[PDB]
RNA sequence: CAUAGUCAAAAGAAGAGUUUGAUUCUGGCUCAGAAGGAACGCUAGCUAUAUGCUUAACACAUGCAAGUCGAACGUUGUUCUAAAAAAAAAAAAAAUUUUUUUUUUUUUAAAAAAAAAAAAAAUUUUUUUUAAGAGUUGAGAACAAAGUGGCGAACGGGUGAGUAAGGCGUGGGAAUCUGCCGAACAGUUCGGGCUAAAUCCCGAAGAAAGCUAGAAAGCGCUGUUUGAUGAGCCUGCGUAGUAUUAGGUAGUUGGUUAGGUAAAGGCUGACCAAGCCGAUGAUGCUUAGCUGGUCUUUUCGGACGAUCAGCCACACCGGGACUGAGACACGGCCCGGACUCCCACGGGGGGCAGCAGUGGGGAAUCUUGGACAAUGGGCGCAAGCCUGAUCCAGCAAUAUUGCGUGAGUGAAGAAGGGCAAUUCCGCUCGUAAAGCUCUUUCGUCGAGUGCGCGAUCAUGACAUGACUCGAGGAAGAAGCCCCGGCUAACUCCGUGCCAGCAGCCGCGGUAAAACGGGGGGGGCAAGUGUUCUUCGGAAUGACUAGGCGUAAAGGGCACGUA
């Protein structure tokens, strides 16, 4: 996301000594066995890399889960306060409404009696 | 099997590659799960080649068992996401290379 | 060949302009960018303006 | 500090001619623009990248387009030979031997080292024949030679016939399965059968299957939990024309109960009810694959759905299932049909809408090419082997804001052509040409390096290319339409309502700027015209953005359903 995180926390690596490490044997059969062992070692290293990546993704998922839960509980707390404030305002407005409606009803009752 | 492989882009005699996460049965330039990056097989003005990868998505696909193809194994070793392929231990073929210098701007012998 | 490996996605960004880059030499080692390579990085970024002149 | 910072996401809005004696209005016709999978005429230098049977889903000669694995398994038959390690270079015709250390067995408790014929020596040696269903014959090479078995031939590739909603676009769901691939756990035991065997088939437990001390803790298989990827099933919304088609349905709509399916379900047997769909257009008829998108356009719309990619459907025409993780399967099987090729006449065989290619139809659409070097895919532990996927060459101005066909100078203003009271070198072709100087892009010719590059551990079809250097000589490279108005560009001769021209208005009946030729000129330019087709102009179906007194157009007038 930023230059500093990448520039500090990148594993820059040394030269790899595996490159050019083959020594030619005197028997083609032994050479084939040596190449087969090299393929098996490559499979083992790939499996270790897969396990490392599984653990990295799991830790990132756990962190995202706890962050989302924290935001959710903060949001719920804010909504629980907003709801109670609006309920109090609605209650005082409904209490103000009744006197006006009673007076208006009395006015209309007087008008109907006059017309009758 | 999910495969990290190379799709051909570019034009005729100007190859360019994209690094893809695909089902193996898919056509080479057809259906895919994800574009993971790119690779330029032609050398540029800086004297080297270019490559971009989505490192976290490549880690995701390798963690769930995707299998890289033969050039993608080399490209992922070169970026540090995979171990070196078994054949890089053999070393390079030698021989007398023509080391006579050519001018960078004009291509003629200095 | 040396390569120049860019990190793509939102988690590989060096900032507004692209992703972070390293070199990865043919011997198996990787290194940060040179000054010439830094100029190459700077000249290929997209510019957030119309073409003046 | 900094590989920081910068906040861009459009442009696109034109009018003209033609109804009248003239006018304004209404209203059509036509024109200037952009474009195409185009076709045809005339004319053509080059490179590159795209595109190239739109018609007959017409019929197809020929070659190729799917195999691979001996590390699953026997089988027969080919060859050749009768213990391991190390050294042999120097004095008095030469491949195979001598020396040193380990090791199996035999012979007389330490040492020594199959039968028959012919010959030699005192039991051994030399040569030859048969050895080897044989008191374990010791190594080796191919076995492809033919098979059984696994995996893949459900991918990739082609076409758009059908399909108007069982499809597609978009968003969801529950009642399912999922080979190979990643990650845990448990097992991998014993009999029989296919002439011989098995990782083939059957049986028992609990499901199975073994190979490799050549691949011995490496593969493989089975069961159970999972991730990942696919697949099946369902569904909301959106998605033609036609009412000069008004009713349609009878497993139809629902219920119950059995069956079937991996899985919900009238999916279907039986029984029961009479429902369900329809004027918010069912059903009938016609047309059509859908989408991303392509062309056009001041936004909207219209036309199209060809290349490419996603989804679907189909594979000579109909009908089926089998095997399989997956098919009701383009290059698999069975059946029926039409057509066709062999037949020894009993009977067999085939399916280019894979890549090339051929007939045919058509105005019209390409090579019977090269390589698996790259990328992708199948099989294999690999080595590899396949791959008309692809990559790359070939043909075609079919397309593309590309490049070139020279740059200067030159007055005998040459010759020649055209016009001319026949004005100013009489005017013009015309500085035009020729000549002279310079530069050689593109193309041509001759060479040279190649881990230049595509590809790297290695492997290069392209490549007779490219690159670099050299030779040469303006040399090899300009047309097509038009010139009465719309519309930029005018004279002479011929013709005489003829021959002809024409997008529209109109020209031609003896001085035609309109027909045809000469001369000159204008626009585009390796193109340029003509035809077809789409949008624009067209506010000419008007949402944006029009109307209905007298021009097309208020229903004769109400009442009322949606
Ligand atoms: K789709
Ligand atoms: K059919
Ligand atoms: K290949
Ligand atoms: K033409
Ligand atoms: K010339
Ligand atoms: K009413
Ligand atoms: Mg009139
Ligand atoms: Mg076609
Ligand atoms: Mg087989
Ligand atoms: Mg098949
Ligand atoms: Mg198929
Ligand atoms: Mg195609
Ligand atoms: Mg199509
Ligand atoms: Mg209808
Ligand atoms: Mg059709
Ligand atoms: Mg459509
Ligand atoms: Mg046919
Ligand atoms: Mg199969
Ligand atoms: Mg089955
Ligand atoms: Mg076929
Ligand atoms: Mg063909
Ligand atoms: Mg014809
Ligand atoms: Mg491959
Ligand atoms: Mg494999
Ligand atoms: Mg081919
Ligand atoms: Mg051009
Ligand atoms: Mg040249
Ligand atoms: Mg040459
Ligand atoms: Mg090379
Ligand atoms: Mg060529
Ligand atoms: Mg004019
Ligand atoms: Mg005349
Ligand atoms: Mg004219
Ligand atoms: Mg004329
Ligand atoms: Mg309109
Ligand atoms: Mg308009
Ligand atoms: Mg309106
Ligand atoms: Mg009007
Ligand atoms: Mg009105
Ligand atoms: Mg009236
Ligand atoms: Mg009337």
């Amino acid at each position: 996301t930023h230059h500093r995180h990448h520039q500090e926390t990148h594993s820059f690596l040394e030269p790899e000594s595996y490159i050019g490490s083959w020594e030619a044997p005197k028997d083609p059969k032994d050479a084939e066995r040596m190449l087969a062992q090299l393929r098996r070692d490559y499979a083992k290293k790939v499996s270790l890399y897969r396990k490392d990546y599984v653990h990295e993704i799991e830790m990132l998922r756990v962190e995202k889960q706890r962050k989302d839960e924290a935001r959710l509980v903060a949001e719920r707390a804010a909504n629980e306060e907003r709801r109670r404030l609006k309920a109090e305002a609605a209650k005082v407005r409904a209490e103000e409404r009744k006197i006006f409606q009673d007076e208006f009803r009395k006015t209309l009752m007087k008008e109907r009696a006059e017309k009758l | 099997v999910v495969r990290l492989r190379l799709s051909r882009l570019g034009c005729k005699n100007r190859p360019f590659f994209r690094v893809m996460a695909t089902d193996s049965r898919s056509p080479r330039d057809g259906k895919h799960i994800e574009v993971l990056g790119y690779f330029n097989p032609l050398p540029g003005q800086d004297g080297g080649k270019r490559m971009g990868l989505k490192f976290d998505r490549i880690k995701y696909w390798l963690s769930v068992g995707a299998q890289a193809s033969d050039p993608v194994q080399r490209l992922l070793f070169r970026s540090g996401l995979l171990p070196p392929p078994p054949m890089v231990a053999m070393g390079r073929k030698g021989g007398e290379r023509d080391t006579r210098p050519v001018d960078p701007m004009t291509g003629r012998f200095v | 060949w040396k390569i120049t490996v860019e990190k793509l996605g939102p988690q590989g960004k060096r900032g507004n302009g692209g992703g972070w880059k390293f070199v990865s030499l043919p011997d198996g080692s990787s290194r940060p960018l040179n000054e010439v390579e830094k100029m190459y990085v700077k000249r290929e970024a997209p510019r957030r303006r119309r073409k003046i002149l």
